[PDB]
């Protein structure tokens, strides 16, 4: 299976978005437009490319094999600070100032806006199965959406509040599953924190000596790749209240601060993104970097992705096109039969239907 | 050559009747027709005469299944012209049967070859629906069956005939045979899709009409052959409405969610206590519970077509699931077993499309209400009677409850996982050493599934049994059946993980 | 009342023959007759004409399975008394089976009650079974259906005309029809039963076996036109009656020839298309050579059914077979054979379920290489007529098989087969989420996931599994347009989740 | 329900006696000759097999009968110890240093496994019954696989020689592949071991010899009976090499021989040299009830009473077969594997209706 990197900067002088192979560093996909805002550039439906625009109010789209954006564009009353969809591809949700936006894909409707942040929200994440959504602010508050709950609703009301951390919250990730799931939470403060879905409790805190910009885990959840403020990538070992400095942990090389951290599906290479406008690949065992491009500008946006079928055909067409989402607060538009995909009758499913004809024929004839 | 040999044999041998059939079947089973020649010439020889046609029609089948894609693309055109042919012969209905079944197989097959599929739909598919609409009325299942097949690979072609091809469909959805019923139902909801963007807002408006007459025909009904008649049609038109809903489409539709919804309540809100005993009114009552089966399989359908985009609703459909269990609640069975394990499956089918999202067992009225409906149809209770009675909801009830634990355990309160353990634990060991629903194997395996479910999930305040589940699983691994002792054994792979920890 | 007054509703009706058996359904639905005397009345009326007879059975299947124990006890040897009179007035074959589908459950009941049991057993079956025998031949069928039904509920009572009956179902064991062959032989293996049982059983048993010798011998001859097919069809009989008196539940203990009927297995098995003299009648007995292959098969299934983990010591011969008929039938476009092979398959897995832990298979030695390698091939992705979920039942019979093979015999199975497993397992998951193949079907692809939980489950342990990749396929694979796939894949992800958080240190 | 089941050294009046374990009253009672140590099986849960004390046979019982059968499982040598599969289809005896295996189905002395060079002291199976675990006086723990066994001299799948006195006990977790085994010895020593990778997990040292070792069936516990009368609690869900106030168990004035857990794991069953079986709560580590019998304990378990004990009528399915005393025809009953496989109400409705409609369309 082909692994690919999506980056983006911030000076997109050519291209705003470039799609590579992992182990090769060629260009396989390309987009042009505007620039991509940091946390906020989603991939959706494996169809779009949306990406929350630097400084505006507004998040473009693209279409995995066209270079050039979409006319339709996702209005916000306010600055978009961040963008994320749905890993089942029928929710999007932008951090528009303090408050969340979701939208339906499959109905384009502003669903609901959530404002229970008082600072602006810093990032945003779904969990594995889309069951629940985490949202990080500037007020050092993580808060974590139950999206039943959220769609059910007559304001709504986070499953948990998350106040432990005493800086902004720089990063968020979510691992596999929903309930089940844990999430790894970066703050100014130099702590990384680990959480329960579930119960809402703190499983870990481990404190350094520079603010934190990034935080991911692989998917076994073996290891914990923060990204410091000076360049350093610390690695942090899942098997309370520790603390770091362990040489042998860091990957060096960065010379700014790391914003973006990003593992492969196998967990052995670890993508990262900084702001000395450089994406490098590392070998988690060696801590050594295999490959190190360069861009035109700080890093925005930096992510491992398994490649779609759409990404690999040059001929693709997204199944519905994107429809037009609200700006403002039974219609469902959806392709039928999906649900059924395989069911097809099998050779001795047939062969023994006219075989059973047959004897019915042979039995009154 | 060896399939030459296992060909020229059955030649010879042919060249009887009632071995043909189990020679065809092991002549597919050798995999020699995929030489072939003096086959197709002694199917066509057969073929001509009526008191030889079964002999042809199984050559016929064999030689239209097995065919390699030369010698098909070589026949195609005949084949087809010999089943018409035989069509439009008179013959006994069981050799129409026949030769419609060969007729399903040929038209799928040459659907995927461009040059054949362009001749068949310009020159010949319009005269093969000429043929079925043609047929004896004796014949109606075998024609319904081809113009079903012709529509299936065939639909552009099937316009110029659609409107004769609805009315024969729409002539049968109210039958009486339900094989019949079924049919035309399944014949008149591909209708939308016959013809040369107009097949979504065709879609639309066939099922808008479908809507309607289905409020007014409810609207009847809730007011002696006459209610039968009516019944009789809701039923078609609301299978029709879900084969609409629930099959594959060409183009993206829009799903009037909001009105069906409507459409499923109204009908789920008439209770028994609702219609009056003077006149008409017991023959009313006698019919509602098939009335909400059949609102029953609407949801259904319109959960499989939505899937977790019903997630909006989900406070009406949860609020739906116990108010019919209330309506329908009462070694000898109990009443509305049909309609509780229907609504049990939609409960179970909800978790499914909606992984932890489904919100089911999880703080309210509803939710409560369906924990006690849950738990008191997996619970145990001379004379004339069955050993595993009620054995049908409590199976569907313990697949529910397992589904909902696994998915949504973690968020579910710790008193309701207790209340399960104290239910639970004392049921398996009490099945481990007359008449009880856990007399099934099927019921034992379900509560076995529950126990693990019950494990792998719980909530984060309340540990699962582990030691007395793993007993229980020790002892089920031991029970002489074969479905209940397998799953045992399974299970305590699972356990040993959740024992014996790698991390 | 509320069930007296939709009670009364029907009554009223019928006193709408196409819309009788919904009402029937309708009546069993609200439990109103469980909770009567009239229509009992009307049904003993409409069963006094022809022109009526279907609509009194109509009324009796309900009254007879619904009736409480009161009225059941009161009427039973009336409605008895009522089926044995339709069945001897020359009705059509449809009423005939009507009737005999009534009179079904009103034995099962009648056995449960001692007085009406002996009752019957003494004065009311014997005629039941005379008036079964002496039915048309076009309703043969309906005559042995009441005949097992007889024979399952009062076997004591059946032992006068065991003669009789044995003479009834010998000629039908060699029907071409399958389903009245099939009833032929489920009613001619309870003959032991009726009437010394166990002796009985074990006396049929070996005739049945020394049968099969005989005619195999005959099939295999020179190896070991019209005429074979005839010898074919009274082998695949007994056979069957064979198999259903190993698999068939028996009131007393029995002695269980497992040697014998491996032999005859062994025997049935060992010769293969490179025996046959293509000269002759050599080429039908080429093509007869599969179905007889099958029968040893099912043969083969009856015994680990019947006999479970006490083959244990059997397991050698048993796991050598597999491979062996593997190799025998073994060359968009289906490959041949596939019913044989998912047959061999199925067996594995049933050997797998019955002996656990224990079976021995994937194991070392050629005979488990050979088998590994069989399936394998049997579960890879293809390396125009046809069907695009072209070989999806012998891949899904493969995945099944060794995905049990790897649950319960995992750990003793030897690292570089896991590491062969992990190999291909992993680009095969991933490889299907982003023309012709197997795994088109939605059951192949929920098997192989299955295979892969069964892999993470049960790994060797000198082989860590490969928990990420197969956690990603898993957040792949719910995300599938499918509700198996994707459901089964949140389920195994709940089970990777309690692999990956461990709740003990 | 849990019963208790207990033998002593003399046995005046009763062999064994089963008692209900919260209420104590006397369940079952049974006459006959005395269990050795390490020797009463239960088998298919409806005969009781005792290992005769200084004998070379085997006694039989019926569940709800007092006196023993006149079938005894004679063997060649004194009988040193005696377990029962778990499914009831074979039984292992310790004669000497050799083990001995019967196919309940048949009575056919199958095997005759002559590894050990001293006596064998202990034999347990697990609990899906695919493998067996013999401790002997020489010092070993020999895994031996059931297919293996069955299907061939042949040799156990693992050898463990770390122990360096006499094994005195031997426990299996559930399963076979995936199970765990703890072991006790003279060198006052536990160990716990994986059958599959055949490794040695953890070890305890003590300061006086290890008599007993038990396991909750969870494996959070660890129960070791000593040489003086203290019962060790070992917590193992919280290194490979541990060394042993509040986790003893105090009250025994003799060896602890027997241990046994409850289903749940909050009672804990001790039977020892000075004629007495008691009772302990394993939170409070306190001694819930003290029976007193007429010498010293040798067999004495917690296990969940079987419907044939709680039955007075209830005899065995099929008779004990002859055991054979020197090295086709499987006798058992049929159709138990489709147990429960009865059709449901709402199958046989819709073949009725069925048959209806059919009929119906016909005529």
């Amino acid at each position: 299976p082909m692994e690919v990197a999506v980056c983006t900067d911030s000076a997109a002088p050519m291209w705003s978005c470039i799609v590579w192979e992992l182990h090769s560093g060629a260009n396989l996909l390309t987009y042009r437009g505007g620039q991509a805002g940091p946390r906020g550039l989603a991939l959706l439906n494996g169809e779009y490319l949306l990406a929350a625009q630097l400084g505006k109010n507004y998040i473009s789209a693209w279409e995995l094999q066209r270079k050039d954006q979409l006319q339709q564009k996702i209005m916000c009353p306010g600055p978009v600070t961040c963008l994320t969809a749905s890993p089942n591809g029928l929710y999007v949700l932008a951090g528009v100032a303090e408050s969340i936006h979701l939208w339906e894909v499959s109905t384009g409707n502003l669903l609901v806006i959530l404002s229970r942040h008082y600072q602006d929200v810093s990032c945003l994440q779904f969990t594995g199965d889309s069951s629940h959504f985490i949202s990080g602010g500037k007020d050092c508050l993580v808060l974590v959406w139950s999206l039943c709950s959220v769609l059910q609703a007559d304001i709504p009301a986070p499953r948990h509040v998350w106040s432990h951390h005493a800086l902004p919250i720089t990063d968020l990730h979510c691992g596999f599953g929903g309930p089940l799931a844990r999430v790894a939470t970066s703050s100014l403060d130099q702590t990384v924190k680990l959480w329960e879905v579930s119960s809402g409790e703190l499983l870990l805190s481990v404190l350094f000596d520079v603010s934190i910009m990034a935080v991911t885990m692989d998917l076994a959840e073996h290891h914990m790749f923060c990204g410091g403020s000076e360049g350093s990538i610390f690695q942090v070992d899942l098997f309370r209240e520790r603390s770091f400095h362990d040489a042998g942990k860091v990957f060096k090389g960065h010379r700014n601060q790391v914003t973006c951290l990003s593992v492969s599906t196998d967990g052995s290479v670890l993508l990262s993104g900084s702001h000395d406008e450089t994406v490098r690949l590392w070998d988690v065992q060696s801590k050594q970097c295999i490959r190190t491009v360069a861009l035109k500008g700080p890093v925005t946006n930096a992510a491992i992705l398994l490649a779609p079928v759409s990404m690999l055909s040059s001929d693709f067409r997204p199944s519905l096109p994107l429809p037009h989402f609200n700006k403002h607060l039974g219609g469902l538009t959806l392709r039928l039969g999906l649900h059924q995909q395989g069911s097809e009758p099998s050779y001795l499913d047939r062969t023994e239907q006219l075989q059973a004809v047959l004897c019915s024929t042979m039995e009154k004839s | 050559s060896g399939p030459r040999l296992r060909l020229l044999l059955l030649e010879s041998v042919s060249g009887s009747a009632p071995h043909l059939p189990g020679l065809m079947c092991l002549l597919r089973l050798h995999g020699s027709v995929g030489a072939l020649g003096a086959l197709v010439s002694l199917s066509n020889a057969r073929l001509s005469s009526i008191k030889t046609r079964f002999e042809g029609l199984c050559l016929l089948s064999l030689l239209v299944g097995e065919s390699p894609t030369e010698l098909f693309q070589q026949h195609c055109v005949s084949w087809l012209r010999s089943i018409q042919q035989v069509l439009q012969t008179q013959d006994p209905p069981a050799t129409m049967e026949l030769a419609v079944a060969v007729l399903r197989d040929l038209l799928r097959y040459a659907a995927q070859l461009p040059a054949l599929f362009r001749d068949i739909s310009m020159n010949h598919l319009p005269g093969l629906l000429t043929s079925l609409l043609g047929l004896r009325p004796e014949c109606e299942q075998s024609a319904l069956e081809g113009m079903k097949a012709c529509m299936t690979y065939f639909p552009r072609a099937c316009g110029s005939l659609k409107g004769k091809l609805a009315s024969f469909f729409l002539s049968r959805v109210d039958a009486l045979s339900p094989q019949l019923q079924q049919l035309a139902c399944e014949c008149y909801s591909r209708l939308p899709s016959l013809g040369a963007l107009k097949h979504t807002e065709s879609w639309e408006q066939e099922l808008h009409s479908l809507l309607a007459s289905l409020h007014t025909l409810l609207g009847a009904l809730y007011e002696a052959h006459v209610l039968l008649q009516l019944r009789q049609r809701f039923s078609g038109l609301a299978r029709c409405l879900g084969l609409m809903l629930s099959s594959e489409f060409g183009a993206p539709v829009s799903v009037p969610v909001q009105e069906i919804l409507d459409f499923i309540c109204r009908t789920l809100s008439v209770s028994s206590k609702n219609i009056s005993l003077h006149g008409d009114g017991p023959l009313r009552l006698l019919l509602l519970p098939s009335i909400h089966l059949e609102a029953l399989d609407l949801l259904s359908a319109l959960i499989l077509a939505c899937g977790s985009r019903l997630l909006r609703f989900g406070i009406l459909i949860g609020r739906l699931l116990p108010q019919v269990l209330n309506s329908w609640s009462i070694g000898q069975e109990r009443p509305y077993s049909t309609v509780r394990t229907k609504v049990y499956a939609i409960l179970e089918l909800w978790v499914q499309v909606c992984g932890a999202s489904a919100g089911m067992l999880q703080g309210g009225a509803s939710g409560e209400a369906l924990l006690t409906h849950l738990l008191s149809d997996i619970s145990p209770p001379h004379r004339k009677g069955d050993s595993n009675a009620n054995s049908d909801v409590c199976a569907a009830a313990l697949r529910g409850l397992s589904r909902t634990i696994l998915m949504c355990g973690p968020l579910i309160k710790e008193e309701t996982h207790r209340r399960l353990h104290d239910l639970v634990l004392p049921l398996v060991m009490g099945v481990q050493q007359g008449s009880s629903p856990y007399t099934s194997s099927r019921c034992r395996r379900e509560l076995y599934c529950l126990l693990l479910a019950l494990l792998l999930a719980p909530s984060p305040r309340c540990p699962p049994p582990l030691a007395c589940a793993l007993q229980a699983f020790s002892l089920g691994q031991r029970e002489d059946s074969l479905e209940v002792s397998s799953f045992c054994s399974e299970a305590l792979v699972t356990c040993a993980a959740l024992t014996h920890p790698r991390v």
